Order: C-alpha cells, then structure tokens, then sequence
C-alpha cells in the first residue's frame, strides 16, 4: 500500500508524516489542508503562509516533515500528507488517494 | 467518511479470511505452467519463418 | 573554377583571382559534403529527426546540396574525361542539382509561408512527397526543356551551361523568381521571429536565427545580383565562402545546434 | 500478385480505409484540439458557451466545442464528468494544440496555481502550452477596486510586487490583474524551457473576443512549434 | 474506524507474511531464462492519426483492433497489414479498446463516459454502434468483453462495471477501489477479473458475485495497466512506479518485482505471453521490456516507437505482440 | 438489407440496356458488388465486379468488353451498363453484396434478380428430410493458397427466389448450423445434417481465387 500517516495561535505545532509502503525518495510529497510541496531529496520547496510553515523532508528516515510555527486560527484544520504519485516528475495531481 | 468506511470493512473481512496459499508453492505452479506449456509459446522459442504468418 | 560559375549573371572572366576562388570553392565543398553529407547520414538513419516537416524538407535540401556540391566536385573529373558525353553528363547533373537545390531553397520558402506565416491549415496531404514532385520534378521538367533546344551543344574548362539565353531564362530567371520567394519568406520569418523573441545572446540568437535562415533559403545565393556591380568583386569571394560552405552552415546550424540531432548522435 | 482474390479486395478495402483515413487526416491535422481546464467556480462553463455561440449525455465526460475563427477549426475540450483526480485523463491531451486553463481570478486561486503548476511540469503536458485565459475580470476588479475587502492577505508576495510594464481601468485593479498574471508566470517560465510558452489573457462573460484570443495565441503556439523545428526559436 | 480497520488491513499483511516462505526470485534461481532474445517488428501498422491509447487482440489471433485518440477505432488484419475496419467514433478521446472473443463486437471506451459497443458483423456493412453504454461517471479507462452481450468496463470513477450490451445497463458495479481504476483484465476462465487502479491497489473481482475477492497492494504508484498470467492464478500489474509486480491469485502477495534501476518511466502497458514466462510490458520510454516473468530479468527490449508505449497484447495463440504507442503506428513483434 | 433490382428484360439482340441494382439497408459504398447470371435452363455464372470504390473492377472473359459495371455511391445504386446483349446474355441477373476482409462473409446477400432476356477454374459437380446428405464439388485447381483457407463458397438456392450463401467451411450467419463444409483443396463437400423444406433447391459451389468465378450446375435437390 501507500501508507501516509500524519502526526492558541502562534504555537509551533509541527506534524510528522510517516510515509510507508513505498520509496518516498523519488516522490514529491506535498501537503494539503481541509479548511505547498517538496521535491526529491528536498532542495525545491514551494508554498501557498509562505513563511509561516516550512516543509522539511527526511528520505533516510522515510518521513515527511511540516513545521507550522506561526499558524493562524484558519490553519487549524485537518492536515493530509499528499504524495505526487508519478515518480521523478512534478505532476502533482474529493481529493482521495 | 462513515458510510464508505462502514462498507470498507465488509469488503476487507472477506479479503482477510481467504485461502492464501504458500508463496513458494504458488510460485511453483507459476513455474509449472511455464515449464509444462513452453513449446506452444511462440515467444520463448521462435516459431520458424515459414510456419508463423509474419514473414516478408 | 569558382563556385560562382553556376550563378554568374555576367559571362565574363574574373582569372587572376579565380585560382584563389577555386581554392576556396574546392575546399568548401570538400568540408561541406563531408559535413552536410554526414547531415544526411544522421537524418536518413534516424526516423525521429525526420518526423518534422521542416526537417524532411531539409533532408531534401541537404541531398540537393550534397549532390550539387559533389557534382561540382566531379565536374573537374568529368572535364578530365574529355568525351563530349562526359561533359554533358555533368552539364545536366550540375544544372539539375542547381535547380533542385534552388527549388529546395524555394521549397523551404513556401514551407515557411505555410509553417510560419499561414500557420494554420498547413496540412496538404502527401506533403513531403508533394514537395519532391516540385523539388525534384519541376527541375527535371526544366532541365528537359534546356536539353531540347541544344543550342551551342549545352556544355563547356569545367563543363557547364555555355549559352546566353538558355542560362538566363532557365537558371537566372528561375532563381530570381525563387530568390524573391525566399527573400519574402526571409523578411516575413524575421518579423515573425521578432514578435516571438519580444545585447549578446539575444542578437546572437537573432543571428543564429537569421544565419540559419539565410542558408535554408539561400539568401547568400543572391550575391550574384550584388556581384553584377562592377566595383565590388568581393561578392564572388563571398559567394564561394558562403554558397559553397552552405553545406557546413546548414550542418553547423540545422544539424549541430538543433539539440535533437545531438540527442540522436549519442547512441 | 501473390495475394488471393478475397485478399486482393481485403487490401482494396484497406486502401479505401486509408483513403478515408487520409481524408480523416486532413480533418484531424487541420483542426486544433484544445484542452480546456477551468476548475470549479471558474469561467469555463460560459467560455464554452461564449466560444460556441460566437462561431460554429447525462454523464458524458467530454464536451466537444467545435468553433472556427478565421476559417480554421478548433475543438475546445472541457472535461465535464471526470472526477477531481486529473492525473490520468489529462495524459490523453498530450497532442492538443493548447490548454485553455480558465482561472477564477475573482476567488482566492492557489488551487488554480497548484493545478497550473502540475499541468505545466507534467511529463505529458510539457511541450504543450497553456492559454492562461484569466476569466471573470468584471468581478476581479470588483474584488479589488469596487469592494477592496478581498485584499491579498492570501498572497504575501503582493507587497513586493508592482505592475512592471503593461496595458479605463483602475491602477490597483491593473496591479492586481497583472499580479494574477504574474502568479502563474512565476510557475510557468520556471519550468517551461521554451518547449511550451504560456499565453495569458483577460476574459469575462462579455469578452466576445475570447475565441480570437485563442486563435491569435494558438497561432503563437503552432508558430513557436514550427520555429522549434527550425531550431529558430 | 480508520485506526480500527488498519489492524485488519494489517491482518492481511501478516497473513501474507505467514505465507511468505520464499520469493519467486529465490525459487527461480535454478531455472534457465529466455536470455537476451531479439524480437523484431514484423508489421508497422501505419494509418492512425493520433496517440494509440489501447489496442486489443482477437481471440482468433489475427484480428487486431486499436483505439487511437483521433476518433478512430481501427480493426487490423494484423497478418497482412490490412485495415479490416476503421470506425469513426463519437468520443474522439478514446482511452481503451476491447475486441470480443466472439469477434462480432468491439468496444471503444472513451473519455466521454460511454462504452460504445460497435457491432462488426452487422447485416449492414457499416460498423454501427450496438449499445453506447452510457454511465459509469468517469473516464472509461479499460473494458474487456466477456461474451457478445456481456462486457466488464473500468472507469475513471473508482469503480468497475459489468454491463449487458443487449440491455444497455450496468448489471454489476464493482465499487471497492478508492482511486481511479486505470485498467482491467479478464481471467482466462472469465469468471474473475482483475483491475489495477490509481489507488496503487489491484483488486481481484468475482464477475458474478460482484465482490472484491482480493485487493493486491504493493505498487508505489498508480497502476497504469494490468494483465492476467494466462493460467488464471496470477497477474502482473504495471504501475507508474516503473516496477511491474507479478501478484498471485489466492495468495495475496507480489511474487516478482520487475524493477530495473535504469527505468523510471511509467509502465503504461502490460501483456503476458502464452506461456506466461515472457511478460512484455509497455513502458513510457517509448520502448517495451520483455521481462522473463520467472527470472525477473530484462530479457528483451522492443524499441520500435518514438512516444510512450500505451498498449501491449500477446495474441491468444501467443504468436504476435502488437504494440501501439503515442504515434500513429502499431509495431507487431514476435 | 434489400438489394432490389430496377432493371428490365426483353432486350433486342445487340441491345445496350443498362441494368440497375438499387442497394438499400447497408453501407453499399463499403461493399464489393457483383453480378451473377442464371440461365433458365442452366445454373449460376458470374458477370462483373466492383470492389469498394472503383479499384479492382473485374469481369468474366465472356463479358470483358460487352458488359461494363459502374456504381453510383451517392445515388446508392449499382449499374450494369450492358452492351450487345446477345444469346447467352439471357439470365436472371443477381446483384450480389460481398465485403472482403479477414473473417468476412462475402457473397452473403443477393439481389432478387432481373430476368433479362434476348429476343480458368471450370469447377462443377453432380446434378442430383431429416437425414444427412453430401454434395461433393470438385475444383479445377487447388484452393488452399498457402496463406488462407480454401476459397469456395456454398450457395443454396430456393427454387422460386434468389440464392443465398451457406458456406463462404465457415457457416453464414443467416443459415442454420445443420449445414457444414469440408474439403482438401480440390474436392469439397457440403454436409447437410438434417435437410428440411428450406434446403430443397439447387446448391452451388463458387471458387474465389482466379477471379473468373464459376459455379457448376449444382445438386438440384428435389
């Protein structure tokens, strides 16, 4: 399978996505909210809010990191560790998978 | 949500109590079907150029 | 002799400098057919590089230049074989592969009018084949008319057309009709490519855009009208350094910095 | 010939099939298919009404809009009944002539940014270029000039931005309208590499030059496609 | 329930680990492979106009139909390069194609969500559509005829549907997938079928019972195309993750992971040879790869195309492999 | 599917009447169209041919210049512009539907016929309820062709109407499974298993390799 398990304003709440069941090294695993991506081995990071939360990554530990530090009250929602499934390609495409 | 997860376990409980055979004995029958049926396979052994209909 | 004997526009001697003109002519075709010859050797041999309708007219222009440069090269050898038949063999072939090349330059012109000016509804069915029926057929029509009249035996130094009216009305009047066609789709493609591009590497890319356009359409082949002037005889020196090295200039532009041929050169 | 009699007409049928296909090639190659990727709350549903009515089933996934402008046929293909996962049905449009990615510039857009970012850097939609076609400017200026409560707190790079050089519009709307243009082009020219060039516009319900905005910027693709074949551009 | 159903999905991964005695690569370490075999294009089937999205073979081993996304379904005399039929479709974006085992019928499964069942053997010479199977609320990603009046069809909706052409309504709707089911392969016994999805899970289905018999996971990406191993007790799925996976029916595991590290493009087609020893995928690097389906070696490349290889099929007699790509051309290999 | 004929009979000797085959109910532009004789004291012989389109128009050697054929595909009709209608040009002229592809059933629909009257492979056979019979047609040359099957076509013909294809050893879809065919390239037999009131009538075996098509007098079952 493709297991992606995710872990008063202004509190530095960082959550650790756990990417199991697949490689996660050549997968540009982005983040989506329910009220911002990464590349392979980092080094090409994009956002929406563009400095409030930062997207780290650890392919050696097989995990995705998101460090929400200065979050707004609107940021308090359900978070989902998305995975752009076409490997080695920035083709990040009811959002269910 | 709830109704999709209510019917997910019913579509997964039958996948739990399935007669999963041993993966070596399953792969044995995988190797058996290719071994017992290989001279009738025109891609392992190439059929000669007069018998197969792809010539000239 | 010089390369400009194909496109003199003045049937007069040039021959104190014609030893230096034939020096850069014969070394020009020697490196152009070694390079545009291996442009065909990487165009016919690779089906990916000839899927483009520009790059299949370019095959038809490269072999048009490959034959015209080689028939010019063997026109020295077909003058040493001093039989009347031997010269005529080259006075048809050099005249065919001139009007083929000129038509190929011209076709590259009417291709641009479709592919870059009348940018939509460009699909004519059996396109590349319908241009070989113009590129190699209309010269084979036109050379058939010049061998019909046979005035002054149509030949002969290296054998070439040696008539006044049969050279003008068959080559010079046809090429000027072709040169106005391929200058019009040189000015128009420059004002199309200006709107797309809208000082180095943007004048240089405008140079590599226009230096690679003056040798698909043969704008340097119109140096004859500039060399018709009695003062400047540098245009004949420019003729044998450009219209002879046109094979190298097609190769260095349309077969080195194309970036798809280098994808197919590597394995 | 060594072919049999019912195989002599099995070719003579097959040649007349190709004669229909070489007639269908003239219909295929002289008609420019256009993917149309307006999202929810965008202006796609009226642009396919605008481009159809200017010039020419309950769960059908594809609506074909056949409009010709300057006598050349286009097929706008908005994608109706397929669900939100665009991952696989968008691969099917790798040989279209353009992608009319219609945007709600009125709403707040990062979803439209991250869609266009995926449509750009897709492995199959690269070398085909988006007609960006920013729709609903009548309510986009209403969100900035008339209303002003729809300010750009969503976009932190608006404070570091001003309209560089661009065409009775308000200067705060034209700063906004050429920022919505500039937000896509920061995700367009980054991974374009000249293989496909985004051709943006501004449209509304009363645009009425929307199909001409396609064709003049669809010429600018097929021209740029042919200039890349001449290595010219 | 999401943390409560996770252990039951973890009950599957340890029931499969309980059967995990030795891998197929460990089992087949002492069997001689097919080796580096040359396989050559016999017929280039020129005549399409667009990207050939999917082909399918007749069970008569000779009639080949292909779906190109120009609005043309072309039935090929594959032996003699002849075009037996060309069908001008209504949905110009046809994603898939299915030749009936009876040979009377053919399906184009469009992007427009209709499985237009074309009747080839009409009393008229025109290939009229018999039943445009409207429904299915997603791109018709695969379809496979069971009989002349029964077809199973895959959708871009996360749900496969078994249809009846004579009625015109989906009799069964297999709704276990959580992602868009990209392909579909019927069993040789035509009482089961398999369906690979964009949820990275290939789900075994009973056609009559309508039930997800097994859900095969292990692919890292969207399962692009699938085919049954011809004894009906296994299948290889081909994902976008560039690693084909031979799963085994009634075992719920992946046997062989056909992974070559120098291949990163998606496996946009999968077919099995008649032995099932030679699994020939259709990758997105414009080439195929005729994997030894037991030795898991590369064992043969079919490099006949310029664009991505969308569709492989080995015939029922196993003799040819047609190969359509995203050009107008179908290469027929041997 | 109605291949009704608009032509007429009672032709002068040497007359040049045109014989019309008005096709309807099918894609007549996608069909190879034929013309087949039937003399009232004899059996079927073939006249002409157009394939789909106009390529490969064929004729018998007896009508190679006298009879010409030309289809009107927009008008959805076939013409036989016969010229010099003489003796042995008297026949119930049957316009024949025939589509050619792999797995096709050519010669499978037949026109009602025009009773026209005037004021190579030479295959033939013998002339001859609920029981099995056989026909045993013999050819002039082998028909196996080393590419396909043997190209012999079985045409049962009910006595007061048009003929109809039985076996193009492939059974036509309009005729029942009691009919069967076998052969070995030279000798071919049509093995009916249980004949009935439809099977009574003349049978016919037409080759399809050498394009002069001959039928033989056929077993006139009674």
């Amino acid at each position: 399978q493709v297991q992606l398990q995710e872990s008063q304003p202004g509190g530095s709440l960082r959550l650790s996505c756990a990417a199991s069941g697949f490689t996660f090294s050549n997968y540009k695993m982005n983040w989506v909210r329910q009220a911002s991506d990464i590349s392979q081995s980092g080094a090409s990071i994009s956002y929406t809010v563009k400095g409030r939360f930062t997207i780290s990554r650890d392919n050696a530990k097989n995990t995705l990191y998101l460090q929400m530090n200065s979050l707004k009250p609107e940021d308090t929602a359900v978070y989902y560790c998305a995975r752009c499934p076409a490997p080695f390609t920035r083709d990040c495409f009811t959002y269910a998978y | 949500s709830i109704a999709q997860a209510r019917k997910l376990v019913e579509q997964l409980k039958m996948e739990a109590n399935i007669d999963r055979i041993k993966v070596s004995k399953a792969a044995a029958d995988l190797m058996a079907y290719c071994e017992a049926h290989a001279k009738e396979d025109p891609l392992l052994t190439p059929v000669p150029a007069s018998e197969n209909p792809f010539r000239e | 002799t010089h390369f400009g004997v194909l496109m003199d526009l003045s049937r007069s001697t040039v021959s104190v400098n014609e030893q230096i003109l034939a020096l850069i002519t014969y070394t020009g075709c020697g490196i152009s057919s070694i390079f545009l010859g291996v442009a065909v050797v990487t165009y016919i041999a690779f089906h990916k590089l000839r899927k483009d309708y520009p790059a299949k007219i370019l095959i038809n222009l490269c072999t048009a230049l490959l034959m015209l440069n080689l028939v010019f090269l063997i026109n020295s050898w077909l003058s040493s074989f001093q039989k009347v038949g031997v010269c005529i063999t080259a006075a048809v072939a050099l005249h065919y592969f001139l009007l083929v090349s000129f038509t190929w330059m011209g076709l590259e012109a009417v291709h641009m009018y479709l592919a870059l000016v009348k940018v939509f509804n460009i699909y004519i069915p059996n396109y590349i084949l319908k241009f070989c029926l113009v590129g190699w057929g209309i010269p084979a029509i036109m050379v058939a008319i010049t061998v019909s009249v046979k005035k002054d035996l149509y030949g002969t130094p290296f054998c070439w057309i040696k008539d006044d009216s049969i050279f003008y009305i068959s080559v010079v009047a046809y090429f000027c009709l072709i040169f106005l066609m391929n200058l019009s789709m040189f000015c128009t493609v420059l004002v199309q490519l200006n709107s797309v591009k809208s000082r180095r590497k943007m004048i240089l890319h405008d140079l590599k855009g226009t230096m690679s356009l003056t040798f698909l359409l043969g704008l340097t082949w119109g140096f004859a009208f500039f060399a018709w002037g009695p003062m400047r005889n540098f245009f004949l020196y420019l003729f044998a350094i450009f219209n002879t090295l046109q094979g190298f200039f097609i190769f260095v532009f349309h077969c080195v910095m194309k970036e798809s041929v280098r994808e197919q050169w590597q394995i | 010939c060594t072919l049999s009699a019912e195989d002599k007409a099995a070719v003579e049928r097959s040649k007349m099939i190709e004669k229909q296909l070489q007639k269908d090639k003239q219909v295929y190659r002289a008609t420019h298919r256009l993917l149309l990727l307006g999202a929810d709350n965008s202006g796609k549903s009226t642009i396919v009404k605008q481009m159809r009515i200017y010039h020419v089933v309950k769960t059908s996934g594809i609506f074909e809009t056949k409009f010709q402008v300057d006598k050349v046929n286009f097929h706008m293909f908005d994608v109706g009944a397929q669900r939100d996962e665009r991952r696989k049905w968008i691969q099917c449009f790798n040989d279209v002539t353009a992608i009319i990615f219609v945007v709600d510039s009125s709403d707040y857009l990062q979803e439209a940014l991250n869609d266009f970012k995926s449509i750009w850097n897709n492995r199959w939609l690269r070398t085909i270029s988006v007609i960006l076609f920013l729709n609903k400017q009548d309510l986009l200026a209403e969100k900035v000039l008339a209303g002003k409560s729809k300010i750009e707190d969503y976009f932190p790079e608006f404070a570091r931005y001003t309209t560089p050089e661009d065409a009775g519009e308000d200067p705060r709307v034209t700063r906004a309208k050429y920022f919505i243009r500039d937000e896509f082009l920061r995700i367009s020219t980054a991974s374009g590499d000249g293989r496909h060039y985004c051709y943006p516009h501004f449209t509304c319900s009363v645009d009425t030059e929307n199909a001409r905005r396609i064709f003049n910027d669809c010429r600018d693709i097929i021209q740029r496609m042919h200039l890349r074949q001449y290595e010219l551009l | 329930l999401r943390q409560e159903a996770e252990q039951l999905k973890n009950q599957i991964r340890d029931a499969r680990k309980a059967c995990a005695d030795a891998t197929l690569s460990q089992i087949t370490n002492n069997i001689d492979p097919v080796g580096r075999i040359q396989m050559r294009t016999r017929r280039t089937l020129r005549g399409h106009l667009a990207k050939i999205y999917a082909m399918h073979w007749g069970t008569d081993s000779r009639l080949l139909v292909s779906a190109s996304q120009d609005g043309k379904l072309i039935i090929w005399d594959s032996y003699t390069t002849n075009k037996v039929h060309a069908i001008p479709l209504r949905s110009s974006w046809v994603m898939t194609c299915a030749y009936a085992p009876s040979g009377n019928y053919v399906a184009c499964g469009g992007l427009d969500n209709i499985c237009s069942i074309y009747n080839l053997k009409t009393r008229e010479g025109n290939v009229r559509v018999s039943r445009e199977l409207a429904g299915h609320t997603g791109y018709l990603s695969c379809c496979r005829f069971l009989d002349d009046n029964q077809i199973v069809t895959s959708s871009g909706d996360t749900t496969c549907a078994l249809w009846d052409i004579e009625t015109g309504q989906q009799t069964t709707t297999f709704t276990g997938h959580t992602g868009d089911v990209m392909s579909l392969s019927l069993a040789p016994d035509t009482r089961l079928f398999v369906s690979g999805a964009c949820d990275a899970s290939a789900k075994l289905w009973d056609v009559r019972e309508g039930m997800c018999r097994q859900t095969f996971t292990g692919h890292e990406s969207d399962i692009n195309a699938i085919c049954f191993f011809p004894n009906g007790n296994a299948f290889a799925t081909g994902s976008d993750d560039a690693t084909c996976r031979l799963f085994d029916l009634r075992a719920d595991q992946e046997l062989m992971t056909y992974s070559h590290d120098n291949i990163i493009c998606g496996i946009t087609s999968v077919s099995f040879s008649k032995s099932g020893r030679l699994l020939l995928a259709g990758y997105d690097d414009f080439n195929c790869n005729v994997w030894d389906a037991l030795k898991a070696d590369r064992a043969g490349v079919l490099a006949g195309h310029d664009n991505r290889v969308s569709c492989l099929g080995v015939t029922d007699d196993g003799m040819a492999v047609a190969t359509g790509s995203w050009d107008s051309f179908l290469k027929i290999w041997n | 599917v109605q291949l009704v004929e608009s032509g007429g009979g009672l032709v002068q000797p040497g007359g040049s009447r045109k014989l019309s085959c008005s096709a309807s109910g099918f894609a007549f532009s996608s069909f190879g169209m034929h013309w087949v004789r039937q003399a009232p004291e004899k059996g079927l012989e073939w006249v002409a041919y157009i394939s789909s389109g106009s390529g490969t128009i064929y004729y018998a050697d007896t009508v190679k210049g006298r009879f010409t054929i030309s289809r009107d595909d927009p008008k959805n009709t076939l013409f036989l512009q016969m010229t010099s209608l003489r003796s042995e040009d008297t026949a119930m002229y049957y316009c024949v539907r025939s589509i050619y592809y792999y797995g096709s059933s050519p010669f499978d629909f037949w026109g009602q016929g025009t009773t026209l009257t005037v004021s190579d492979i030479v295959m033939t056979q013998a002339t001859s309820p609920g029981e099995s019979v056989s026909i045993s047609c013999r050819s002039s040359k082998s028909l196996l062709h080393s590419n396909g099957n043997t190209y012999l076509y079985w045409f049962l013909q009910r006595p007061g109407q048009s003929p109809q294809l039985l076996i193009y050893s492939n059974l036509a879809s309009g005729v029942p499974d009691r009919f069967s065919g076998s052969g070995s390239g030279t000798a071919f037999t049509l093995t009916i298993s249980r004949l009935e009131a439809e099977d009574v009538g003349v049978y016919y075996c037409m080759q399809h390799l050498e394009y002069p098509l001959t039928f033989g007098a056929g077993t006139k079952l009674e």
